[PDB]
């Protein structure tokens, strides 16, 4: 038994996830008058919802089928509520903000979800956090905020980072008073997601909007349907990679999966960055990487 | 299996004294921080009373006196201010794994010695080698089609106890998988009873039989139990005794 692929098949799976994305929601489509930009954040964060759930019900059916599921119904629906409300937002502020600032303000989890823990759940950190968190804040006023008001698009980041965090909250409560298996709890997250998601999209009135957008530029269809296998592969490469080696593990793969996505959409796609910018982001992954290791 | 073990078999303690019993588990029965462990007292010819689940959590309605303490496989169950109500058989129960297993139980005794659900088991007393069985538990005050987990169980003579197997409202079953090759649980809900029907049974079976309505929440937790219905196999007819 040799485990270099839980490094391997998640690095390589959540990178192309990560191209594929900034070549989506970044694109430039059309030309001129005609350019146009895709502001189908909802189509898409339903099919990628769609491709999970599909393969969470496949690897259920074939892998572990033995367990039963404890959880109410009512639990999946509230944590699939704040997990697409935050997927959506991301996506939604990625149409105003760079892909690297995205992707870096997506990473500061640990800040809403020490924030949520001690003035709800109370826990008290001694050195897990107080301590590589403010490294964290202070990267993120070196990357965000320069010496030389905010736009719409970070304050839908940090709307995102509120609703992943009560997302968070939600799923280890229900984790800790109902043992839900990995597997299980993205399936029903995912089929909740996938429904509200359906209702928004057919009663908004935007699913025929993407449809005439994608007639206008068929091949968009593809790359958004590799998005979507590219972010099941992936997470179920993560699951497997939590059961063999561990939860720390899967953090500094994450990590690095993130700091090296960065660095090929400041590089392949010329995304302009500049000094003092990159040092924002050393110290934002140095501190998320020291909080992984303690705690 | 996890295998659990109770270190008094039998503490003899005076009142107002402070009263600890030690269960052990053969494997870690921690989840993501919450210690999946239930402590039930019974009382001499009564069904299981569920006390504690959690291994730290009262049950409603329980005394302040009782509490729990205890992590990874070492748990302990604490009565401060005794009193002749604590007077019983106190069993843990491990819910980390399908086949839930309970403790051989620690007696404690005393030196110089519409509202509700309620559950209804019938079935034969007195049955021969290899015969078929079937015991029939019926549910009055509540529908087995609601939120609840509806279990058989069974006492051995002894005091050991054996969660057979149970049926969730939404028909899910699971079973104990030494017992899944010779036990079969179904319902009806028109007359609002679950049934479990032994095939092949053997002199080890007898035992009392109870049905049980647990929830689910850091652990299964048997909070209502039936009376008890007793099964002796034997190869004999019982007459005159
Ligand atoms: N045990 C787990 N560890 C990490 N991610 C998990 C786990 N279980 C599910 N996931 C999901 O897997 C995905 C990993 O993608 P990613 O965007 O890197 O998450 P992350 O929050 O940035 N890193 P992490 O804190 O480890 O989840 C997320 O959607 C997580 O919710």
């Amino acid at each position: 038994l040799r485990l270099p692929l839980c490094f391997l098949g998640v690095f390589v799976c959540y990178f192309y996830y990560g191209i594929l994305q900034e070549k989506i929601t970044r694109g430039k489509y059309g030309e001129g008058a005609k350019q146009e930009t895709f502001t189908f954040a909802l189509t898409l964060v339903f099919i990628q919802c769609v491709i999970n759930a599909v393969f969470a019900k496949i690897l259920i059916q074939f892998f572990d089928t033995a367990r039963v599921d404890h959880t109410r119904s009512w639990l999946y629906a509230a944590c699939s509520i704040s997990y697409l409300g935050a997927m959506v937002s991301s996506n939604s502020a990625l149409q105003f903000v760079n892909y690297p600032t995205f992707v870096l303000g997506k990473s500061c989890k640990p800040i809403p979800v020490m924030l949520l823990g001690v003035t709800l759940l109370k826990k008290k950190y001694p050195l897990a956090k107080y301590l590589c968190v403010l490294l964290i804040v202070a990267g993120v006023a070196l990357f965000m905020y320069k010496p030389k008001t905010v736009g719409y698009g970070e304050l839908l980041l940090l709307l995102s980072l509120t609703l992943d965090g009560l997302t968070g909250v939600s799923q280890d409560h229900m984790r800790a008073h109902y043992q839900t298996g990995s597997n299980h709890m993205m399936l029903n997250i995912n089929l909740w997601s996938t429904l509200l998601l359906g209702m928004g999209i057919l009663f908004t009135g935007e699913l025929w909007e993407f449809l005439s957008f994608a007639e206008r530029y068929p091949a968009i269809i593809y790359n958004i349907l590799l998005f979507g296998l590219t972010s099941a592969l992936g997470q179920s490469f993560i699951f497997m990679t939590v059961v063999y080696f561990g939860p720390l593990t899967c953090s500094i793969i994450t990590t690095t999966r993130k700091f090296f996505t960065i660095l090929a959409s400041v590089i392949l796609f010329a995304n302009p960055i500049s000094p003092m910018q990159w040092v924002g982001t050393v110290l934002v992954f140095l501190g998320l990487g020291l909080d992984a290791k303690f705690g | 299996d996890i295998v659990m073990t109770q270190s008094p078999a039998s503490l003899t303690v005076s009142l107002g004294q402070s009263v600890t019993i030690s269960c052990r588990a053969s494997e870690n029965v921690e989840y993501y921080g919450t210690s999946l462990m239930q402590w039930y007292q019974q009382k001499p010819g009564q069904p299981p009373k569920f006390l504690i689940y959690g291994a730290s959590n009262i049950e409603s309605g329980v005394p302040a006196r009782f509490s729990g303490s205890g992590s990874g496989t070492d748990f302990s169950l604490n009565i401060h201010p005794v009193e002749e109500d604590d007077i019983a058989m106190y069993f843990c129960q491990q819910s980390r794994k399908v086949p839930y297993t309970f403790g051989s139980g620690t007696k404690l005794e005393i030196k110089g010695s519409s509202g509700e659900v309620q559950l209804q088991e019938s079935g034969p007393g007195l049955v021969k080698p290899s015969q078929s069985l079937s015991l029939t538990c019926s549910v009055t005050g509540y529908s087995i089609t609601s939120d609840y987990y509806w279990n058989w169980i069974r006492q051995f003579p002894g005091n050991k106890l054996e969660w057979m197997a149970y049926i969730r409202y939404d028909g899910t079953s699971d079973y104990n998988p030494s017992l899944k090759n010779r036990i079969s649980i179904t319902r009806d809900t028109s007359k609002n009873q679950f049934f479990l029907k032994l095939n092949s049974v053997a002199t080890e079976d007898t035992a009392t039989y109870y049905c049980a309505r647990a929830y689910y929440y850091d652990g299964i937790n048997f909070d209502y139990w039936g009376q008890g219905t007793t099964l002796t196999v034997s190869s004999e007819n019982l007459y005159f005794q």
